[PDB]
This record gives structure tokens, C-alpha cells and sequence, in this order.
């Protein structure tokens, strides 16, 4: 019974911030590993940035290096995507996702960059 | 290449000390196990998350002080003496996993 879903989206061109919530529900297990997902409009899946289970521990693609981050907070189950420093090609609908059964993909939220 | 990246200083520098009081290295989202790891034998206990087509080397049998061996998600091979290694030495070992074949 454990939804995903995500918020944040907006329009901005470089150089902006934002954070993408990976909010979950049910119980609190958000302390699991997240692996984020992108999807531009004509591609297929792409792994974005993964947290250990035990939490003190990730990190990011080498085309994201030193600008995304990702943090958590177990007091309502979410995931922040933190965003800075974008590039105009990153543009695209992303996902969240947590492997406990299934790797499940939230609802999708479209961030729009010029 | 992997293996060529990761020296024996950075290693040391990754060590970390747990609660339980013994020499920590955690190696997380990595393709495969750095064979450096295994040249610092005062290792204790090892954490492995998320390693994928991940085959033991015979050059485990360094680490004599490896006591904890941490397998998240993580199916992992293993050659003869490795295994023997680990079935005379290991002493902890964390499995976390979502699947029968892990």
C-alpha cells in the first residue's frame, strides 16, 4: 500500500533549485534504498541517484557530479531530490524508486527548464 | 579500472569506526569489489551494498582480520578458497535482500 508520490516541479532555466519530495506512505520504512529514475519525452529508464540503507552513505551520476544531491527525513517518510546548478537538458519528468518487492515508480512530476 | 582507481590511501581514508569498535570500510554502488580492498589486512568488518555479477577473489584469504562481512542486495560467486577462507574465518555476515536469487 506504500504510494510514491512527487511535487516540485516548475519553471526555471539554469541555474535554479528545487527539490523533488519522494513522499511515502503507509508506515514509516523510509529507510530503505531510493533509486531515482529520469525520463525524458523519447528515451527509456535512467538511474539518477541512489541512497544506502544505511543512509550516511550515496551518491550521483557523473554528469550530476558535485550539483545533485538527495537527502531523506523519516518524520513523514519523504525523499527531498535536491537540485542546483541545472542544466538546460535536464528537463524531464522523473521517478523514485523503492525495491521492496517490486521497483516501484511513483506518479511522475514534470520539471520544465529553458 | 576500478581497481586502479581506488589506492591504498583513499581506502584508508574510507575506514570508518561502528559502534562495535573495529576497523570499518563501506564500499556502496560499485560494480564490483576493488581488489585493493584487500591489501589493508587490519580490515575487520566489511559492508557491500548493491554489487552486481559480483565474484569473491581467492584474495580475500589477506584479510585476516575480517570478522563481518555485509551483503545488501547483493548476489555474490565465490571461488574454493575463498570459500574455505571465509568457512575458517568469517565471523559475522548481514544479508539484506529482496529476492530468492539474492
Amino acid at each position: 500500500q506504500v504510494q510514491l508520490v512527487e511535487s516540485g516541479g516548475g519553471l526555471v532555466q539554469a541555474g535554479g533549485s528545487l527539490r523533488l519530495s519522494c513522499a511515502a506512505s503507509g508506515f514509516p520504512v523510509a529507510q530503505e534504498i531510493m533509486t531515482w529514475y529520469r525520463q525524458a519525452p523519447g528515451k527509456e529508464r535512467e538511474w539518477v541517484a541512489a541512497i544506502s540503507s544505511i543512509g550516511d552513505t550515496t551518491a550521483y551520476a557523473d554528469s550530476v557530479k558535485g550539483r545533485f544531491t538527495i537527502s531523506r527525513d523519516n518524520a513523514k517518510n519523504t525523499v527531498y531530490l535536491q537540485m542546483n546548478s541545472l542544466k538546460p537538458e535536464d528537463t524531464a519528468v522523473y521517478y523514485c524508486a523503492v525495491n521492496v518487492g517490486f521497483t516501484y515508480k511513483g506518479q511522475g512530476t514534470q520539471v520544465t527548464v529553458s | 579500472n576500478l581497481n586502479n582507481e581506488w589506492t591504498l590511501d583513499k581506502l584508508r581514508q574510507r575506514l570508518t569506526k561502528n559502534a562495535q569498535d573495529k576497523l570499518e570500510l563501506h564500499l556502496f554502488m560499485l560494480s564490483g569489489i576493488p581488489d585493493t580492498v584487500f591489501d589493508l589486512v587490519e580490515l575487520e568488518v566489511l559492508k557491500l551494498e548493491l554489487i552486481p555479477d559480483v565474484t569473491i577473489p581467492p584474495s580475500i584469504a589477506q584479510l585476516t582480520g575480517l570478522k563481518e562481512l555485509w551483503l545488501y542486495h547483493t548476489a555474490a560467486k565465490i571461488e574454493a578458497p575463498a570459500l574455505a577462507f571465509l568457512r575458517e574465518n568469517l565471523r559475522a555476515l548481514h544479508i539484506k535482500f529482496t529476492d530468492i536469487k539474492e
